[PDB]
């Protein structure tokens, strides 16, 4: 245990966040995409000695959407459980690199003090937060799951000047799904739900966030 | 005799009362079959079970040859006579 | 007395007493059941 | 080749392991010294190890175990007659040592009896009467329902495990 | 030391105390480097027949064929078996049985007790 | 039994049952016990005439 | 559309119910224009393509005036207008219908008719409708026994006592379920499932235990236990300096080799287990594998220094002999050496040939079935089991709709209650409307929240107030209202 | 054995229910969409 | 947790008219059998069997907290009510439960108290045989166990 296969652990997280990200626009090169355990030991040179800081090495900036903000990035905490300590060095960080995204993937437990200057953060600025253990496994490989598409805010005016659909019509999702945190969905927007129709053969619907 | 082989991933009991069942299962069919063959198109009852109204072969084998096993929720009958189900039988009898 | 607060509605759309969308059309294409029958598609035959 | 050491406890290992070797005389016979091949198990072992972990130490334990056997004595004598080299027998590879006599057989029907248990697992079936119009073969399954029910009538319903058809008498 | 031997130390389960009959309790004399036996309400107390003190997990043997008087061989709805020679007594009529418990045994074999008067032996086959 | 059988002792009413599993012996004569007349069968034979 | 649909089926079943038998229609056209295969089949192939372009057209049920209606338009309708396009092919039509140009403009205005007429009436309370054809099922025999065998245990309790609690959404099923699929060689090799049955399954240190026992021993050297004796004396790299001071009680307990057999174990992991979980503070020796019997034998790490007496604290901070029962009490009942801390033990044996499932496409393009080891087993640990090595994240579910919310949230659990639903029906084999069951789960989802749709849950809805005053409470929600 | 009638004509066939109702591929159905309620309510209580 | 590791094994009488549970063993310092022996005859005639004796252990190790048969009943009876310090009284009432409101079927005299005794633990026994599994568990829906 913690010897080798928690490279592999690492690997597959690695790779279940880079398609996150590839799925959130950025884009992730295809070998990163690609990359296999025995050579991602070989790209972090992983294992010249043991709990070496490839939670550091892991740490990464993603980026690309077509639209060019650039600059997300995704930092992997030493400490199971994060402090504030971290949190506001991490805050200078960011800060520092200006980054218009930060991801933080943590171990285990977290201050509540940092759980609310997470969430608070800034008016105008975002960061993101990801247990280590629930992304062990990508969830959308799995067979019940529709395909999810972010709505333009067009798309969205658009949708209800079709239809003359009142906001309050449109069902609710909860901001309180994986998946929900999964798109970094934030609250009254719109994803567009992709479904197999055993009737019409396909069957789209669309939930606003709550 | 104890000579008797456990179904794998079952005790020997369950494979004992499994392997009895079956037989009285196969039994039942078999002469349940013989009376399927031994009635003519000419009955009123092969008839009655052919056209899809209120019959059928299981009926047959009841009527003529066989009711089958009875079961408690589909196992045989327990032992609440003190490991006997009556006392006209002897005591750890196994007859179905 | 879960179910007796939904209806169909003239848009097409499945709505409740409150006027909410339950779906986009009964049953995703706003069909009679009893129209509907059994059949064989048999398009996902063997040999291509 | 011996592999001296700087370590005293290494050594003191070695001295250990020597005296593992002096098991049963076999060492005089095939005519190697223990010492020497006490001391390339040790080094072996540290090659890898390349620290005094216990763990270490629990593979001269785990060797320990296997040189202080009495029932397979024929494999101190391969392994003295350098068909099993210390570097091998050391360096893993036989799955708790016990080859020659009886718990390897113990092993392969073990191996047997753990692969027995999911053989059937737990019921059966079957009755291979009705043909399925999907492959030809009759592997079917037939159903016993409807004691009573309404109108509809009593049937027996059959399914092909197979290919999944399901079908009925009527 | 071979995987030939067995473990039947015959374990004490309990000896009462000389002044009340109460239970004695192992203790150690670290003085003496002993173990032995107090009770509790009182200062008696005296040295240990055994190291062993304690045994755990329990029922891996053949209860069955103990706990079980030849007397059930005077019930009738218990069948003889023409199976003669009791295992003492050259007689028949040798009762027999499953076990037939909670230890319902699995085991379906047959137990055997001969009725035939002076034996009173309980065996299988 | 043979008491019982001699009807000096009520078999209308006393209930005598022995466990050599238990070796016990249990007689129960209260009210409310279910009983029911049957025909005695001696040396694998009916005791009747 | 074949190459599409291969997607749409992995049951790779083409018998679907679906509305206007065009075969029917096709064939009544025969029987009336009295085609027959003696007598030539006059057609223009291009009125035919023609026609169902424009057919397609007539299949309106949005407006067409933007794409994205359209689109809609397009797939509500792709379904049927595939079997459409299927059917309707210029050869079948020349070939096997044999049908003239003027059959099929006469069979073309009757199938837009069909059409007209499938349309359900706009108003309806469709709702009350499905409340019935939910209830008229669960009337038969959801109940009517165990009859299911299938090679297993008898799990997911058949019919009503699940619908009630389904209904009643209890925290956790009467009759939690999870079934274990096996990717690349696991559902081929017993083997290497047998290897996963070793890691998933639970192993309490109870479970590995033959005996146990406590000793007096003056030497842990010149141990008492004789037959044990060389195998503590021969040790001597172990830090016997501080072992000078260790209880001088032993307690040694009994390894069941038949376990080892059992679950496929070894020594050199329970010693690491043991130490791992009571600290540096528990000393742990044990005999090989091939000893006459599995023993390990047991001291406290008394650290010679500051544990003797130290403060005389007026408490005796721990009898021995009682310490030798608090961590064999905690020994046995604490420690879970292997799997999952609430799937009790956990699996049971199936083969694939049970169902119609893992029907995989080939060069031929046709549908073949893939036979594989599969274990069912009792847990829910959704985010464990998906952690799991080697087994399918795609294909592994859980009887446990809870978790599915908790996990992959509320759309996957749609789908679940959707699958499980149509599964109680599928067991009952009398066939009821899907659409209905689609419906169904639209309603409970509708809000976004697993919440039970009863009285239960009424007061969180925003309905209005006299419904949530018809059930029952009346005056509670008038009052506050 | 086997059912199959032809412009009304029976050519052969003993009946069953899932020919005479309460099933797919059943008479009464098709005779209810063809035929329509009316015609199909006469025939069947005629046939009665 | 680390308190005795085993609580498994302690039984724990209910008696009538007590606000809550307490130990069998109790109950004999109360008869006032305070001698271990005597009590082990009266649960068993036969304790040369080592199971049922490590059985019963756990509720032995009970028995020492209270030896005196005196301070039992007045344990009996603070468990019974608060009769202020009174402890006369609840002694005097258990004696009174343990005559009458206890096993009456055999008799409510005095002397029948020692003869009380010999039934529990029969009583216990019967239940030690069934929780050690060497005893059947009794059917409910017998109609001889019926009246
Ligand atoms: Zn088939
Ligand atoms: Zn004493
Ligand atoms: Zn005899």
């Amino acid at each position: 245990m913690d010897d080798e296969e928690e490279t592999y652990r690492l690997w597959k997280i690695r790779k279940t966040i880079m398609q996150l990200c590839h799925d959130r626009g950025y884009l992730v090169t295809q070998d990163e995409l690609d990359q296999t355990l025995e050579e991602f030991k070989a790209q972090s040179g992983d294992k010249p000695s043991e709990g070496r800081p490839r939670r550091t090495d892991l740490t990464v900036l993603v980026a690309h959407n077509d639209d060019p903000t650039d600059q997300m990035f995704v930092f992997f905490p030493e400490e199971p459980k994060v402090g504030i300590k971290t949190i506001k060095v991490y805050c200078q960080r960011m800060q520092e690199e200006n980054i218009t995204r930060a991801l933080i993937v943590v171990q285990q437990g977290m201050t509540p003090s940092a759980k609310q200057s997470l969430v608070d953060m800034a008016p105008k600025y975002i960061l993101e937060q990801f247990l280590q253990q629930e992304l062990l496994i990508n969830i959308t490989e799995h067979e019940l799951v529709p395909e999810h598409v972010v709505m333009t805010k067009e798309e969205v005016t658009e949708l209800l000047a079709r239809y003359k659909l009142r906001e309050n019509q449109l069902p609710r999702i909860q901001a309180g799904d994986p998946v929900a945190r999964y798109f970094g969905i934030k609250r009254g927007q719109v994803v567009k739900i992709i479904r197999p129709s055993e009737t019409a053969g396909r069957y789209i619907t669309y939930r606003l966030v709550q | 005799n104890n000579e008797l082989e456990p179904t794998p991933g079952n005790t020997l009991r369950q494979t004992f009362e499994n392997q009895v069942n079956r037989i009285l299962n196969d039994a039942r069919d078999k002469t349940g079959s013989s009376a399927q063959k031994s009635l003519s198109e000419y009955n009123n009852f092969k008839s009655m079970v052919v056209s899809g109204a209120k019959g059928s072969k299981i009926n047959i084998s009841q009527v003529i040859a066989v009711v089958g096993q009875q079961n408690v929720e589909g196992k045989r009958i327990p032992f609440g006579f003190k490991h006997r189900t009556l006392p006209h039988f002897i005591k750890d009898d196994y007859g179905p | 007395k879960s179910m007796e607060s939904v209806m169909v509605k003239y848009d097409a759309t499945v709505r409740n007493s409150i006027n909410q969308v339950v779906q986009l059309r009964y049953g995703e294409d706003g069909l009679a059941g009893e129209s509907v029958e059994f059949q064989n598609l048999a398009t996902l035959k063997p040999s291509n | 080749r011996a592999p001296s050491t700087s370590d005293s406890v290494r050594l003191k290992c070695r001295e250990m392991l020597a005296a593992a070797l002096r098991t049963g005389d076999d060492y005089i016979a095939i005519g190697a010294d223990e010492e020497e091949l006490g001391s390339q198990i040790e080094e072996a072992i540290y090659q890898e190890i390349r620290n005094t972990d216990m763990k270490y130490k629990n593979r001269v334990r785990s060797r320990i175990s296997n040189l202080k056997d009495a029932k397979n004595p024929n494999l101190r004598k391969n392994v003295l007659c350098g068909n099993i080299p210390p570097d091998l027998f050391a360096r893993m590879t036989a799955e708790e040592m016990a080859s020659d006599e009886l718990k390897e057989m113990r092993k392969n029907l073990t191996k047997e009896a753990i692969r027995e248990h999911q053989m059937a697992k737990t019921g059966g079936t079957q009755t291979d009467l009705f043909t399925c119009g999907k492959c030809k073969k009759k592997n079917c399954t037939y159903t016993q329902v409807q004691t009573r029910s309404a109108d509809e009538p009593m049937t027996t319903f059959v399914v092909c495990n197979e290919c999944g058809n399901r079908w009925k008498f009527c | 030391m071979e995987p030939d031997g067995t473990y039947e130390p015959g374990f004490v389960g309990i000896r009462f105390c000389q002044e009340c009959n109460n239970m004695l309790y192992p203790k150690e004399d670290k003085e003496n480097r002993i173990l032995l036996y107090a009770c509790r309400n009182c200062d008696y107390q005296q040295e240990a027949d055994n190291s062993c003190i304690y045994v755990n997990k329990i029922t891996h043997e053949v209860d069955e064929l103990t706990q079980i008087i030849a007397d059930v061989s005077q019930d009738p709805t218990l069948p003889r078996t023409e199976d003669h020679p009791c295992q003492k007594c050259g007689h028949k009529e040798a009762v027999f049985f499953q076990s037939h418990s909670a230890r319902a045994e699995d085991a379906m074999r047959l137990y055997y007790v001969c009725t035939a008067p002076h034996c009173g032996h309980r065996w299988t086959e | 039994r043979k008491l019982r059988r001699q009807m000096d002792i009520i078999v209308s009413e006393v209930s005598m049952i022995r466990d050599i599993r238990e070796r016990e012996i249990r007689i129960y004569t209260d009210a409310g016990r279910i009983c029911r007349p049957l025909l005695i069968v001696e040396k694998q034979k009916l005791l009747l005439k | 559309d074949r190459e599409v649909l291969r997607v749409i089926f992995p049951t790779g079943d083409s018998k679907v119910v679906l509305p206007c038998n065009l075969l029917r229609m096709i064939w009544n056209a025969q029987k009336i224009f009295h085609i027959n295969p003696r007598l030539p089949s006059d057609l223009h192939p291009i009125k035919v393509v023609e026609g169902v372009k424009e057919l397609s057209k007539k299949l309106v049920i949005v407006n067409g005036d933007d794409p994205l209606s359209r689109q809609a338009q397009e797939n509500a309708t792709l379904l049927f207008n595939i079997h459409l396009r299927s059917t309707l092919c210029s050869r079948r039509m020349a070939e096997e219908f044999r049908l003239s140009g003027e059959a099929f403009d006469w069979l073309l205005g009757e199938i837009e008719s069909k059409f007209n007429q499938a349309i359900a009436h706009p108003g309806e309370m469709v709702g009350a409708l499905a409340a019935q054809s939910l209830g008229e099922p669960a009337t038969q025999m959801t109940l009517n026994t165990f009859h299911y065998a299938g090679v297993s245990a008898k799990n997911v309790t058949l019919g009503v006592p699940r619908l009630k609690e389904l209904i009643n959404i209890s925290k956790k099923p009467k009759t939690p379920s999870l079934t274990v699929f096996l990717l690349g060689q696991s559902a081929r090799d017993a083997e290497r499932a047998k290897d996963i049955l070793c890691r998933l399954e639970h192993t309490t240190l109870r479970k590995v235990t033959a005996n146990t026992a406590i000793y007096y021993d003056p030497n842990p050297q010149s141990t008492v236990v004789a037959e044990d004796q060389e195998w503590v004396n021969v040790y001597y790299e172990m830090p016997d300096f501080d072992v000078a001071r260790i209880s001088p009680w032993l307690l040694r307990v009994e390894l069941d080799r038949k376990h080892m057999t059992d679950r496929k174990l070894t020594m050199e992991q329970i010693a690491e287990k043991i130490n791992a979980g009571f600290g540096d503070d528990l000393n742990c020796i044990f005999n090989d594998d091939n000893a006459e019997k599995l023993v390990l034998r047991i001291r406290i790490m008394n650290s010679d220094e500051n544990k003797m007496q130290e403060e005389e604290e007026v408490v005796d901070k721990m009898d021995d002999d009682v310490f030798l029962r608090c961590i064999e009490s905690n020994m046995l009942t604490d420690m879970t050496l292997q799997g999952i801390e609430q799937i009790s033990k956990v699996y049971m044996h199936l083969p694939q040939t049970d169902n119609k499932k893992k029907i995989i496409i080939t060069e031929d393009g046709e549908f073949k079935a893939l036979q594989e080891w599969i274990l069912e087993t009792d847990g829910v640990s959704l985010m464990r089991v998906l952690s799991e090595k080697d087994v399918d994240p795609v294909r592994t579910t859980s009887n446990d709709i809870v978790e599915i919310f908790t996990v992959l949230g509320i759309e996957a659990v749609r789908k679940a209650l959707e699958r499980e639903l149509y599964h109680v029906i599928s067991f009952d084999g009398s066939y009821v409307n899907y659409r209905h069951l689609a419906l169904l789960c639209d309603t409970m989802t509708c809000r976004g929240h697993l919440m039970a749709i009863t009285r239960h849950g009424v007061n969180r809805q925003d309905t209005g107030p006299l419904m949530k005053c018809s059930f029952e409470e009346t005056v509670d929600v008038l009052m506050e209202a | 054995t086997k059912v199959v009638v032809e412009n009304g004509e029976l050519i052969m066939g003993i009946l069953c229910k899932k020919s005479l109702g309460t099933s797919a591929g059943s008479l009464v159905h098709i005779s209810y969409l063809e035929m329509g309620h009316d015609i199909t309510r006469l025939f069947y209580s005629n046939i009665q | 947790g680390a308190k005795k590791s085993a609580i498994g094994q302690r039984i724990v009488a209910t008696l009538p008219y007590i606000k809550q549970e307490v130990p069998i063993i109790i109950v004999f310092r109360a008869l006032g059998f305070v001698s271990d022996r005597d009590i082990l005859e009266h649960i068993i005639y036969d304790f040369e069997d080592p199971e049922m004796m490590e059985m019963v252990k756990p509720s032995l190790d009970e028995a020492f907290v209270i030896q005196e048969q005196n301070v039992a009943l007045n344990f009996i009876g603070s468990r019974g009510a608060k009769p202020g310090v009174t402890k006369e009284k609840r002694i005097k009432y258990a004696k009174e439960v343990l005559q009458k409101e206890m096993l009456p079927h055999v008799g409510v005299s005095d002397f029948c108290e020692t003869k009380k005794a010999y039934f529990l633990g029969y009583m216990v026994h019967r239940l030690l045989l069934a929780a050690l599994g060497r005893r059947e568990l009794d059917d409910r829906d017998h109609y001889g166990n019926k009246r």
